[PDB]
């Protein structure tokens, strides 16, 4: 390059930055994804299409692990996706070369952030086009938290993401309780999956990974197809 | 036609009220019966896709200019009843031909004819042609940007 | 807007053919009158605290 | 579209009245085009001649052109 | 050129152009009046009336030549009193860069400043200071270049 | 509709898209070519012809298919230029595996390499993002063979039988209509579809001079680009 | 010397439509493309209540227009539109009638009356000539 | 024949008695009266090459309902309207509406 | 009970007004953009206030060729005084009286001569009594400002 380096995101003349919110437009409308907090244990649930049946489905993977307790997923685009889940994995390494420790799951949303807010400030490129579901179970409480493209941090009991989000979002409110087991939210996850889902779910249409006390753990799809028996 | 928009110097809030006039009287409320409708253009690119859509206007088609057969046979067709003696070498005339057009072929017919009428023949000669194409040739050739981009 | 919820409401009592109403059919009322392009989000208004 | 004579109490048609129109287009009759030697033109007589074949043969020979087969431009 | 919707030469001509085009060749056969239309400028023209059908004898216009303005010169010195020892050479010479308008322009002037000190006559100095009259002496030394 | 310069560089639209990359998709279908992937059983073809204008040009330096690494061939769609750019990056990054970590690199870990760099290439503004295809070949380790495809937007997956090019939507919907019948797949089942797919979608059943078929296997892993007769062999074969 | 003659209208429309009066016995139906461009007065309740979207026909219901159209259409005995409902690039209802129509008249033109399964691929093929697909990028 | 006075019909009313003579069907507005009467060409898809695919299939959906719909009753389905003819132009496209007129 | 006592307090307690030294207004505007209170708090002081109501929509007084949309104005008033306790309620004033354009290009000089009567009729000559005037639009950022000091 040459030294541009200007800021391509600046303020309206209303007093709000234009580029951030067209880039919760894309978030909008991507893939459907659910995550819930179930005192426990932390279930993340994607929802995985192929517009044929000549693709792959144990080549591109949705729930990602990033250390051994700690899982995540998006609902947005999908390059930019892979970029910051590759920015992540270093991120977590310079925590356990210096303190020797696995590193907290809130001590790796501070540091995301800041590299994706920091990432929008700086001149000549766009923001991301990805929102993000973190969780992770240290220190015996288990954690469940979501970024997005302006670099904002939450702390979600269950959330939704993707089409129809807020469909999702009011089941959510009268399925979730004060508390329940595991295995609960896996069930109700597939059935605030199926809300919007299409006509064939099979062990292949969706893509499951649970955070455990013993640790992260990614679903194969032969018991997604034997949990998915009597579904919803 | 063209497209709908937004706040758009009150003169175009016309046409398009001219526009929805249109849309509404040949396909609406109505039954339009025994009628059929022949519309043509050169720029179906940007219109109102609301006109475009079908059940008002089913079956568009397209229509290309290059076949290296029709440039023979609309010279056949124009150069028809024209007085000459069938030393007609048709084939370098559509060979050395950018006519691409039917009336750019009978642009071509009209020329030789002139050509011929000069020294006084009534039949037209094969060189006629010649001359008829390099005066086409260079007419076009000199121009610029000459964009032919539909949709 | 209040007349919108009354009206959904009455309508969703209509045709389940009841003259009785619940809290839920008023809330499933101002959620079809609450339709804005300002939508919700969660994200719109937290990033602007 | 005809202007034609009516009477002012039968109302019957009677006369043809030649129809004007528009003053604007009346504006732009021009005639009595003073003849300018082509002499006057220096350089340029090809073109003066191209200008010769194209229009006024069509304007003299009217039936030279309509029993060879082609149509003046 | 047209496809083009920017304001605001947008609206009002592309139909005036249209009813020009439709009116040309269009619908029913015009074999009763010809049309002799001319430009300045063809590459701003859009290829719409610009092919065949219509207006196809593209007659350029190219610049005077030395002998066509020498030529044009002396037919516009024809209708005044000159002298005879005048040397077309030395006039198609020193002409650089005129049209008709400009050959004309200086053969007026020249007899002009020939009224002014009041010969019956022309010569070539004439013409050189009826060439200079025209555009002034268009000199401005822009002094950065040594 | 286009709001700042969202037309111009890679930023985002009112609608939540942008466009400079959709329209590189576009930009491989100025190249007026079609290239078809099977992966079989125990083999992987790729098939692509070849339009010669001229009989004053080589019939040698013209074919895409190119070599990655010994065990990795390639073909390339969209335009020529920008397609041995993307070549030897894809040389470059598949030896530094070798001097890094020491062992052949799968066939996997390398369309992450290329979708990586087209990704950069998206994002910052100051760039144009290389409009080319890429389509990878080769036989993995206790995984058999494997079909891949990067794209200018920056993404890739594993397929079984995939075309790229010009003609994909008849191309693609040939090959699930033969692969859903769930028919068997050995060596010259394979090819046999590849070829009948490029055939009856163009519509030209050609003379044995215009397509290259780069097949890998299992028995033989090494990428081989085949000869002119034994394509002919091949053709007059299916050929009753 | 326009736009004052349109907001005019606007303002006496408003007007009888809920003034003193408010009429009795009279509902008001409307029908356009677009209804983020018209004047927020107009959508507000008590003036025009039933906002009343009309989407694309997506899947299950492309079974329901089809029965209805081939309901009155005499086609084959043995052909079946199941392939060409699940398909993708999002599909008008209008279209499909232009697809009934397109397989007709291409079934009359070589002296037919019924379908061979040969028509309705070519009237599918003739009117998804447009532009196309999600691009698998943004999901 | 009163029962053929629909209300919007138009008549010719009496000067003096101002009763009803005779009743009109409709205006023309000799505005688009311009707009019917010209000649086309006498032209008979003979001065027309190359486009005998694209002329034919435009023929099949016009001339067939204003001939003969049984063909269309032995289907069952309704003609449609109509086509656009767009093109790059000078290819001629002017010159099909001479030949159906 | 701003309007109330804007309204009917001038009307049944005169003197009160007449003692201080100050004149009684006339001039009643209301606004609000979605149409809240907008006609309800119109037609229930129509209702309980045993005097005249007059209720004219400000899209009528247009009427087709000049002259005629301007003469009825003043005709108006003169019904107005004529009944003394009487208000007049205006409705949506606000396409007559936007704005004062020019006359050659767009902003047609042919309502705005009924604004100029409106203005110069109420307060142009005497400054009459026992008449309120109501107006009730939104949008008070378009229509004209010299009705507004
Ligand atoms: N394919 C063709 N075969 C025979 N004659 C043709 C053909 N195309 C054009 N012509 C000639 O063109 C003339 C008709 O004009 P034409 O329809 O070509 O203009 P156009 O294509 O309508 O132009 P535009 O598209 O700009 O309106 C006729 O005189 C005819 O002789
Ligand atoms: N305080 C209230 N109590 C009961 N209903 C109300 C109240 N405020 C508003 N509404 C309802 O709002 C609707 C609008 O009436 P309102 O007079 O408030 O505005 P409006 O005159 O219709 O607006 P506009 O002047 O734009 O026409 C009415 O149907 C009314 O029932």
């Amino acid at each position: 390059e040459r030294g541009y380096s200007f800021s391509l995101t600046t303020f309206s003349p209303s007093g709000k930055l234009v580029q951030i919110e067209y880039a919760l437009a894309a978030v909008a409308g991507g893939a459907p994804s659910v995550g819930i907090k179930a005192a426990n244990g932390v279930v993340l649930a994607t929802e995985k299409k192929q517009k044929s049946i000549l693709y792959d489905e144990r080549s591109v993977h949705k729930v990602e692990p990033i250390t051994k307790h700690i899982g995540l997923v998006y609902s947005g685009m999908g390059p930019d996706y892979r970029v910051l889940v590759h920015r992540a994995r270093k991120l977590a390494q310079q925590y356990y070369l210096v303190y020797q420790e696995p590193i907290p799951t809130a001590q790796l949303v501070q540091r995301v952030a800041s590299v994706m807010q920091e990432y929008t400030q700086s001149g000549g490129v766009r923001p991301f086009g990805v929102s993000l579901l973190i969780c992770g179970w240290n220190e015996g409480r288990p954690y469940l938290f979501q970024s997005d493209p302006s670099g904002a941090y939450f702390a979600w009991k269950a959330t939704a993401m993707g089409k129809n989000y807020v469909n999702g979002k009011t089941f959510l409110e009268k399925r979730y309780n004060e508390d329940l087991e595991l295995e609960d939210a896996i069930h109700t996850a597939i059935l605030t999956l199926k809300e919007s889902f299409e006509g064939q779910m099979t062990e292949d249409n969706i893509e499951v990974g649970i955070c455990n006390e013993a640790g992260f753990r990614r679903l194969t799809p032969t018991e997604v197809k034997d949990y998915l028996a009597a579904i919803a | 036609g063209g497209r709908r928009f937004s706040e758009g110097t009150s003169a175009d809030r016309e046409i398009q009220r001219t526009l929805m006039e249109l849309l509404n009287q040949m396909d609406g409320f109505d039954t339009l019966h025994r009628v059929k409708m022949i519309m043509a253009t050169n720029r179906p690119d940007t219109l109102d896709p609301a006109l475009l859509r079908p059940g008002r206007l089913d079956r568009k088609i397209h229509i290309d200019l290059p076949n290296e057969q029709a440039r023979l046979d609309i010279l056949k067709i124009h150069a028809g009843p024209i007085t000459k003696h069938g030393e007609i070498d048709y084939e370098a005339i559509v060979k050395l031909s950018d006519g691409f057009n039917g009336a750019d072929l009978r642009n071509v017919c009209t020329e030789a004819g002139m050509f011929a009428i000069r020294a006084d023949h009534d039949f037209v000669v094969q060189e006629d042609f010649m001359k008829a194409v390099r005066k086409v040739a260079d007419s076009k050739k000199l121009e610029s940007k000459l964009d032919y981009k539909p949709v | 807007e209040v007349k919108g919820v009354c009206t959904e409401a009455g309508m969703y009592a209509l045709r389940e053919r009841r003259v009785h109403v619940t809290q839920e059919d008023f809330e499933m009322a101002v959620a079809k009158v609450m339709q804005k392009d300002s939508e919700k989000n969660m994200s719109i208004k937290k990033l602007w605290k | 579209g005809d202007l034609v004579g009516v009477n002012k109490d039968s109302y019957l048609i009677l006369e043809t009245l030649p129809t004007e129109y528009d003053s604007r287009v009346k504006a732009m009759e021009v005639d009595e085009r003073p003849t300018e030697q082509y002499s006057d033109i220096g350089g340029l007589d090809k073109q003066i001649q191209e200008l010769v074949e194209a229009i006024v043969l069509p304007m003299n020979h009217k039936e030279k052109f309509e029993n060879l087969g082609i149509q003046p431009p | 050129k047209r496809f083009d919707s920017e304001k605001a030469g947008d609206r009002e001509v592309q139909r005036t152009m249209l009813e020009l085009l439709n009116q040309l060749d269009g619908f029913q056969p015009n074999t009763q009046v010809k049309v002799i239309a001319a430009t300045n400028r063809v590459d701003i023209l859009d290829p719409a009336l610009l092919r065949s059908g219509r207006l196809d004898r593209k007659i350029e216009f190219p610049m005077p030549n030395e002998e066509a303005r020498a030529r044009i010169m002396q037919i516009h010195s024809r209708k005044m009193n000159v002298s005879p020892d005048v040397n077309y050479e030395e006039l198609a010479r020193c002409t650089d860069d005129f049209n008709g308008a400009q050959c004309k322009a200086v053969c007026v002037e020249a007899g002009m400043i020939a009224l002014r000190r009041g010969a019956t006559e022309l010569t070539h100095e004439d013409y050189m200071e009826g060439i200079l009259e025209v555009q002034a002496k268009k000199k401005a030394n822009l002094q950065y270049y040594a | 509709s286009s709001a700042g310069f969202d037309r111009h560089i890679t930023i985002f639209s009112p609608e939540g898209r942008l466009y400079q990359v959709e329209y590189a998709f576009k930009a491989i279908n100025q190249g007026g070519l079609t290239s078809v992937a099977v992966r079989g059983k125990d083999c992987a073809v790729i098939v692509t012809q070849k339009k010669v204008p001229d009989k004053l040009l080589d019939s040698s330096t013209v074919t895409h298919l190119f070599k990655i690494t010994e065990n990795i061939g390639c073909v390339m769609t969209g335009m020529t230029a920008d397609s041995r750019s993307q070549v030897q990056r894809a040389r470059y990054e598949a030896a530094n595996w070798k001097y890094k970590y020491g062992y052949e690199i799968p066939v996997d870990m390398l369309c992450k390499r290329i979708a990586d760099i087209s990704q950069v290439y998206t994002q910052n503004a100051e760039m144009r993002p290389l409009g080319c295809c890429m389509i990878l070949i080769g036989i993995d380790e206790e995984q058999g063979p494997q079909v891949y495809k990067c794209d200018p937007a920056g993404y890739y997956c594993g397929f079984k039988a995939t075309a790229a090019g010009v003609k994909q939507t008849e191309s693609t919907s040939f090959l699930e209509k033969k692969v859903k019948k769930k028919f068997d797949w050995t060596f010259e089942q394979t090819v046999e579809t590849a070829i009948t797919c490029l055939s009856t979608v163009l519509s030209i059943d050609f003379k044995p001079s215009e397509i290259e078929v780069g097949v890998v296997t299992v028995e033989n892993p090494k990428f081989r680009i085949l000869t002119e007769a034994e394509i002919d062999a091949h053709l007059v074969a299916l050929a009753e | 010397g326009a736009d004052r003659e349109v907001q005019r209208i606007l303002l006496e429309l408003l007007n009888q439509m809920d003034g003193f009066d408010q009429n009795v016995n009279v509902k008001v139906i409307m029908a356009t493309n677009r209804a983020d461009t018209l004047d927020p007065a107009l959508l507000r309740p008590g003036r025009l209540d039933r906002k009343i979207e009309f989407p694309l026909p997506d899947r299950r219901q492309k079974r329901l227009i089809f029965s209805t159209i081939t309901s009155k259409m005499n086609l084959s005995e043995e052909v079946d539109l199941e392939d060409y409902v699940a398909r993708p690039d999002k599909i008008s209802g209008a279209d499909i009638n232009s697809i009934c129509q397109e397989s007709g008249m291409l079934a009359v033109r070589e002296n037919r009356y019924i379908v061979l399964a040969k028509d309705f691929e070519k009237a599918y093929k003739t009117v998804i000539k447009k532009d196309e697909q999600e691009h698998e990028f943004y999901k | 024949d009163k029962s053929k006075l629909k209300p919007g019909t138009r008549v010719a009313l009496d000067m003096t008695t101002l009763t009803i003579m005779r009743y009109l069907p409709r205006e023309v507005d000799p505005l688009v009266y311009n707009m019917s009467h010209e000649d086309p060409g006498n032209v008979s898809y003979s001065e027309i090459g190359g486009l005998s695919e694209q002329i034919r299939e435009l023929r099949e959906v016009i001339e067939l309902p204003l001939t003969n719909p049984e063909l269309f009753q032995r289907v069952g389905i309704i003609p449609p309207k109509g086509c656009l003819l767009y093109g790059p132009p000078g290819t001629g496209k002017t010159l099909l509406a001479r030949a159906v007129a | 009970k701003e309007i109330k006592e804007v309204i009917e307090l001038p009307v049944k307690h005169p003197e009160l007004f007449e003692a201080l030294g100050i004149a009684q207004p006339k001039g009643v505007l209301l606004y609000g953009p979605p149409g809240t209170g907008k006609t309800l708090l119109a037609r229930a002081v129509a209702h309980h206030t045993d005097c005249t109501f007059i209720r004219v929509s400000g899209s009528e007084l247009v009427q087709k060729f000049i002259g005629e949309g301007a003469r009825m104005v003043r005709e108006l008033f003169v019904m107005a005084r004529e009944h003394a306790p009487s208000i007049i309620f205006m409705d949506e004033i606000d396409s007559i009286g936007s704005s004062r354009l020019e006359g050659g290009s767009g902003g047609d000089s042919e309502v705005q001569r009924t604004m100029l009567e409106l203005l110069n009729q109420l307060d142009g000559f005497e400054a009459t009594k026992n008449i309120k005037v109501i107006m009730a639009t939104n949008r008070i950022d378009i229509l004209d400002s010299a009705l507004l000091r």
